[PDB]
């Protein structure tokens, strides 16, 4: 939601 | 920087968690005085032991920041876990703190996110790039000040270079990333002045959450396609110009930290005159 990879 | 553990006294409930491990209150005896502290604790089960390198190169990075609008690091501790002790912001993040506190009127917003530029002006002169600004890394000391946090992702820069070249894409906060960023893996000031334009909006928005219901990659195609988001209700328009010049998609035309507070400083100053 915040941190994608 | 090294801490003793018997001069920190921990409380048993944490104030939040996640895959960095867990954050506590506490109180540290310094020299006379006792210090209520913010204590991030390293999950140890799920060593890595990538967190503990991470987490000595985020002290590194706090170590040497000297600014009242930057949270100050204690120390660090290695006991039960690696501990990063920091001087307490008692009212937390502020995404957090607005979603709460509605009532907030838009003049204490300006005095808040006009504390953050002059932060982030401050790290901007020391040549050293966030990467991880937004509401959530703001936290509040009191309703009229505000601290920038979370130094994680954080870099200094090369003596020879204006910004960071990362290798590979890890797991960023991508919604508060500039174009430059996402597309070449580029991050200097200017970069954290987009992050500082999208931490505005979530300001204005009483912490509501930028680019709701996108995917990062709808987002850079929305970007791409010279979209940007909204006007927040009740948001002045001087403030939303100034969300859109942090929103320049050309780093190279962007404006820096110095311009940006300046901006800031001159209609805060005017709010404060009626
Ligand atoms: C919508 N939801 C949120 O946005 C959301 C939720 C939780 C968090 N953050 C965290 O998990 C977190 C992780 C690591 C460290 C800290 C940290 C560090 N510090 C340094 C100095 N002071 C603090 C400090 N104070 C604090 C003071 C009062 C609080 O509760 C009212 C509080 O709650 C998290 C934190 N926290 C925080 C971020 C966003």
């Amino acid at each position: 939601e915040v941190y994608e990879s | 920087v090294y801490l003793d553990r018997k001069l920190l006294t921990l409380e048993d409930k944490e104030l939040g968690s996640g895959n960095f491990g867990t954050v506590k209150k506490g109180y540290y005896q310094m020299k006379k005085v006792v210090k209520t502290v913010a204590v991030k604790i390293l999950k140890n089960e799920a060593n890595d032991p990538a967190l503990k390198d991470e987490l000595l190169a985020e002290a590194n990075v706090m170590q040497q920041l000297d600014n009242p609008y930057i949270v100050r690091m204690i120390g660090i501790c290695e006991a039960e876990s690696w501990m990063l002790v920091m001087e307490m912001a008692e009212l937390g993040p502020l995404n957090k703190y607005l979603q709460q506190n509605r009532h907030v009127k838009d003049k204490n917003i300006i005095e808040l996110v006009h504390q953050v530029s002059m932060g982030m002006k401050y790290l901007e002169e020391s040549n050293f790039v966030h990467r991880d600004l937004a509401a959530r890394n703001v936290l509040l000391v009191t309703q009229h000040y505000a601290k920038i946090s979370d130094f994680g992702l954080s870099k200094a820069l090369r003596a020879d270079e204006n910004y960071y070249k990362a290798q590979t894409h890890g797991k960023w906060p991508v919604k508060w990333y500039a174009p430059e960023c996402i597309n070449y893996y580029k991050f200097s000031s200017k970069s954290d002045v987009w992050s500082f334009g999208v931490l505005m909006w979530e300001a204005f928005s009483y912490g509501q959450k930028p680019y709701r219901g996108m995917k990062g990659s709808e987002v850079t195609a929305m970007l791409e396609k010279g979209e940007r988001m909204g006007c927040p209700a009740g948001c002045p328009r001087e403030m939303y110009d100034l969300m859109n010049l942090c929103w320049t998609y050309d780093v190279e035309n962007r404006p820096g930290f110095a311009a940006v507070e300046l901006r800031l400083r001159n209609y805060y100053y005017d709010v404060v005159n009626h």
